[PDB]
């Protein structure tokens, strides 16, 4: 069971470390995706309804 | 009934420690108790 508990805390620190990375990723991409379309697309595509 | 005690003596050391086996099973039954203990402590661990 303690060489469980090793080896499910190693599990543990990658699944951390893996997590991190990820909600990293998801903050990101987030943050990138969804508002620069949402503000550059629409802004674009808003100064071209304004100016054309 | 002295004589017949001797007797038993003769008759069931031929044909077959205890101070030390009391003491050192008393010793490893407290030492399993603490070892439930631990049981119990790495098995919830391990779980949570």
């Amino acid at each position: 069971k303690k060489r469980q508990r090793m080896i499910e805390v190693q599990d543990e620190l990658l699944r951390l470390e893996p997590q991190l990375k990820q909600l990293q990723t998801k903050y990101d991409e987030l943050k990138e995706r969804k508002s620069s379309l949402r503000n550059a697309a629409y802004f674009l595509s808003n100064l071209k309804q304004l100016y054309q | 009934h002295l004589n017949f005690l001797k007797k038993r003596l003769l008759q069931q050391c031929e044909t077959l420690k205890m101070e030390d086996l009391t003491n050192v099973s008393s010793l490893l039954n407290m030492e399993r108790a603490r070892d439930k203990a631990n049981e119990e402590g790495l098995a919830l661990l391990q779980e949570e």
